[PDB]
């Protein structure tokens, strides 16, 4: 199998698999002495794959 | 709450990166005899 040759394997117990990855990373602000530090935010995203029977 | 930013918002020590010292004391006073005191004053 050329797919089994080139691709990456993944251990998969069930008929379905879930992946989650980082997507957004927090910003950063210059703040004056004693200024209010603005907030920032992290984010992730999900993907999934399923099996078929030959 | 007793000190205000330029914009008028109260100071937040965490969000604004500040430190503050509070000192407190309790004190009590009693005059045991109101007659026991006298005063000399210029005319």
């Amino acid at each position: 199998s050329k797919i089994m040759q080139l691709g990456k394997y993944e251990p998969m117990e069930g008929t379905e698999k879930k992946f989650t990855f980082w997507a957004d990373k927090p910003g950063a602000y210059w703040v004056g002495e004693g200024q209010k530090i603005e907030t920032s935010k992290a984010t992730w995203v999900n993907a999934t794959m399923r099996a078929f029977k030959l | 709450s007793t000190v205000k930013n330029e914009d008028g918002t109260p100071v937040n020590l965490f969000e604004q990166d500040m430190v503050a010292l509070r000192a407190t004391m309790h004190v009590a006073l009693h005059i045991a005899d109101d007659k026991a005191f006298a005063k000399l004053v210029p005319a």
